[PDB]
């Protein structure tokens, strides 16, 4: 799974 | 104008969905991942150390139109702890037939290892507003707002398939695509996302409990993460569900038959099919699979991501205060 900003 | 586009799953799982997106004259097509939750335009390039490709690169000295942005450069990590970086040129980008000019092109030096290790994603397209993009020392505009000029209304639309194809629009919003009517919702800009609260929830057929929650809509984002007690009444509903400290999150049997769960958007309602909150097995092969529906206790925000989005017509409203709108399909 991704997890598009921090 | 207008624009039209086919976005694809990336693999069985519906992990990532790809677009394509033709750069530079004449154009060089690239497979990219449509991101509401950043604000960068960024590819694999003739720049990107050699070791860390396996992607369809971008060559500007082999475009008419690329030119360099003097001076210019780039940075950026995301929540999974990915990460790239490097140089930027402006160059004439497509998407669907709709054509912009002076966009910026961010060409990476480097990448991380989960880029390398993706064969199917030649970089990223961003959405959110473009407050959170990082050129330095002056930040460049999104794809999106480049557009609003020309287009026949200030709009863009996500249209996501459960293991299907499926359709980004830009300047039109096509009736036949949705059932019911769009209800819109108020955003914040003030942390650079598509940020909304949501009126509460429901789990399969049981009460609709009318809490405030606070989030993003984030089609870079796999899952659909909610608070640890509105996750924790879900999985009471499942007789095989556990958290399981190894694997990272609530797991339960394959064979299980799971409830829906139901967002509200004002005095709307958006149910999300049971069948979309497995999210598969946890090996090719196992009796156990991973769920759809996790806490957001260590991110500190709560994240609409695909679980939610790809249930619903998604409507991304960019005139001068934005709205979201969402109907049922």
């Amino acid at each position: 799974p991704t997890e598009x900003r921090e | 104008s207008t624009g039209s586009a086919t976005t694809t799953p990336i693999d069985s799982l519906d992990d990532a969905y790809i677009t394509p997106v033709q750069i530079g004259t004449p154009a060089q097509t690239l497979n990219l991942d449509f991101d509401t939750g950043s604000s960068d335009l960024w590819v694999f390039s003739s720049e990107t150390t050699a070791s860390e490709v396996x992607q369809t690169i971008y060559t500007p000295s082999k475009s008419t139109t690329a030119k360099l942005l003097s001076g210019a450069t780039w940075s950026i990590s995301y929540g999974d702890g990915s990460s790239s970086s490097g140089d930027v040129y402006t160059d004439t980008v497509s998407v669907g037939g709709l054509t912009v000019t002076g966009q910026a092109v961010e060409s990476a030096k480097k990448v991380s290892s989960s880029f390398t290790e993706d064969s199917t994603i030649d970089g990223l397209l961003g959405l959110a507003f473009s407050t959170l993009n990082t050129v330095s020392p002056t930040q460049q505009k999104t794809f999106f707002d480049n557009a609003k000029a020309s287009l026949d209304s200030p709009v863009f639309t996500a249209d996501l398939g459960y293991h299907a194809p499926g359709t980004y629009n830009f300047g039109f919003i096509d009736t036949t695509a949705y059932t019911g009517s769009i209800t819109y919702t108020a955003v914040s800009t003030k942390q650079g996302f598509w940020e909304w609260t949501s009126t509460g929830y429901a789990v399969g057929s049981g009460t609709f409990k009318s809490t405030s929650i606070d989030g993003i809509a984030d089609t870079g984002t796999t899952l659909l993460y909610l608070p640890a007690t509105v996750v924790s009444a879900y999985w009471a509903q499942v007789s095989g569900a556990k958290s399981s400290s190894s694997v990272g999150g609530y797991v339960f049997p394959c064979s299980a038959t799971l409830p829906s769960f139901t967002f509200g958007v004002g005095s709307a309602r958006i149910v999300i099919p049971g069948d979309y909150i497995d999210f598969g097995p946890i090996s090719t092969g196992s009796s156990s699979c991973f769920g759809g529906i996790q806490s957001s206790a260590g991110i500190g925000i709560n994240i609409f991501g695909d679980v939610a989005l790809k249930a619903a017509f998604v409507v991304f409203n960019g005139a001068t205060t934005p709205t979201l709108g969402f109907a049922s399909k």
